């Protein structure tokens, strides 16, 4: 899920 | 801890029609990871167990927060791109009862009891905080974070409205219509996406991929 | 009024395997009208309206009492029959993953708070007078019997558990999940009726039947 | 419904 990882490490 | 100012400062920062409803829910995705960093401790849980919580509540979320927003509209929804859907509309697209069961167990009820943003945001902060999520790697820290949530929303509820002893009740017993919506809304979206000819842009298809 | 005495009283009255589990359902519909005559003010509703009530909740009133009937099982249920079902044999019948979200959102979750009776009839009862279901005459009504149970069973946890301020939010929060259970449960049930192979006697089949 | 009318009926 890369966007969603993307989003909240930055 | 988990102050109620904190939420609603979370809550008052990210402030056919089938394709426009698909839209406005891929735009809220992005602003809906925004909310959730605001949340009191939500970024100390691990990585894995954010991502876990957000995709097994995002449509919840959305719901509630579109259904709280479209409290001043008639017969209709009021979408995050600005967009209106009404009920003839919502009708004339096949997709009628679902429509009117968001209108009279979410919108119409919220509009009733005067459902307050600090609420909305502690019933979300609660659908966020969700346990019951497979594959969390410590589900007791989140129930604990859930508890702390409501321990809070109950405090505020008998603060503002001492002569409403049912109101925190009523609010989480809001939270099975809205569980019952956002499955038959799930529903529809992998139908449009099965038939193929609705627009499903990057982050509301990422959330539709498999386990 | 609406006394937990009376609501407790109520539950105490009326203390493959898909085939089993069907007869045991058909058979429980029969105790749990028995029950609704049994909770304060429900027979004096109108009878198009208990008609309502029992076909929009009977479904979660029997998994709810099944699930709490089951806190002694180890890794199973006890069906109405007498007949035990267990993980090894709901996975053998092709529904493994409901049947595991049963004993990990319900039996284990009252098991591990130990629910009480009293409880689990007040929530039963919530869960019965159901303001958003369909068709209702009087809708208002149904909603002020609801706000009765939960405003006694309030006082009822505060009163047994005084040092658990939280008890009776997280009672009402075992709600959204018995809601998604129940739906799952009914999709497989009308499956099953789909398919023509499993026995399904005529109460559970008229429960069935459209509106 | 006849089975759940006749049950609450009697
Ligand atoms: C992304 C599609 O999810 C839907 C579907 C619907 C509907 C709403 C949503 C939906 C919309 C949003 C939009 C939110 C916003 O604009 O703030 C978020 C999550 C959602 O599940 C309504 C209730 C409007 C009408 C019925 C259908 C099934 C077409
Ligand atoms: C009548 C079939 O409803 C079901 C179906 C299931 C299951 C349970 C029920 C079901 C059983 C009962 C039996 C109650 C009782 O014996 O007291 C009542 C309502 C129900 O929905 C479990 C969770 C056991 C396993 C999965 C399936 C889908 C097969």
């Amino acid at each position: 899920h890369k966007i969603l990882h993307r989003l909240l490490q930055d | 801890d988990m102050p109620v100012e904190r939420i609603l400062e979370a809550e008052l920062a990210v402030e056919d029609p089938v394709t426009n409803i698909c839209q406005a829910a891929d735009k809220q995705l992005f602003t809906l990871v925004e909310w959730a960093k605001r949340i009191p401790h939500f970024s100390e849980l691990p990585l894995d167990d954010q991502v876990i919580l957000l995709r097994a509540g995002w449509n919840e979320l959305l719901i509630a927060s579109f259904s709280h927003r479209s409290i001043a509209v008639k017969d209709g929804i009021l979408l995050a791109t600005g967009l209106h859907v009404h009920r003839n509309s919502a009708h004339s697209a096949g997709v009628g009862a679902i429509f009117d069961r968001v209108l009279t167990e979410l919108v119409s009820k919220m509009r009733d009891m005067q459902m307050d943003k600090t609420e909305l945001g502690c019933l979300r902060a609660i659908v966020l905080f969700n346990p019951d999520s497979k594959g969390l790697s410590n589900p007791a820290e989140v129930e604990a974070l859930r508890e702390k949530v409501y321990a809070s929303l109950e405090a505020y509820c008998k603060h503002k409205y001492p002569e409403q002893p049912g109101r925190f009740a009523k609010l989480l017993l809001r939270l099975p219509a809205l569980r019952s919506i956002g499955l038959k809304c799930l529903e529809h979206l992998f139908f449009f996406k099965l038939i193929g000819d609705t627009p499903i842009d990057t982050f509301l298809m990422e959330m539709l991929e498999a386990p």
